[PDB]
């Protein structure tokens, strides 16, 4: 029951990762974490990983 | 050991002034007029006679 809605929901939750410009380069690492660890946490993927 | 690591910490934007510790060894590695030089004489004169 809790297992197919913690797979489903991620789907919201990923598009919150709001990568920004930080013009050095143009690699841009996104300005947060909650955003990809309520999608990890649903996950159990490493979250370091 | 001294520049790498910087070159992240310059654009992730953090109050870090930079550290140059004047060790550098770059203009012996390649010809600054013409890249390579000495190989290109030394492979293409080779045939003539």
């Amino acid at each position: 029951k809790t297992d197919v809605y913690k797979i489903t929901a991620s789907c919201m939750h990923l598009g919150e990762m709001k990568f920004k410009q930080r013009p050095r380069e143009e690699q841009a690492e996104a300005d947060g974490t909650e955003e990809g660890e309520r999608v990890a946490h649903l996950l159990g993927v490493n979250a370091a990983d | 050991m001294f520049v790498l690591e910087q070159e992240e910490y310059k654009r992730e934007g953090i109050d870090w002034v930079f550290i140059d510790f004047g060790l550098d060894l770059a203009a012996c590695i390649e010809l600054i007029e013409k890249p390579m030089g000495i190989l290109s004489i030394l492979e293409e004169e080779s045939m003539f006679p």
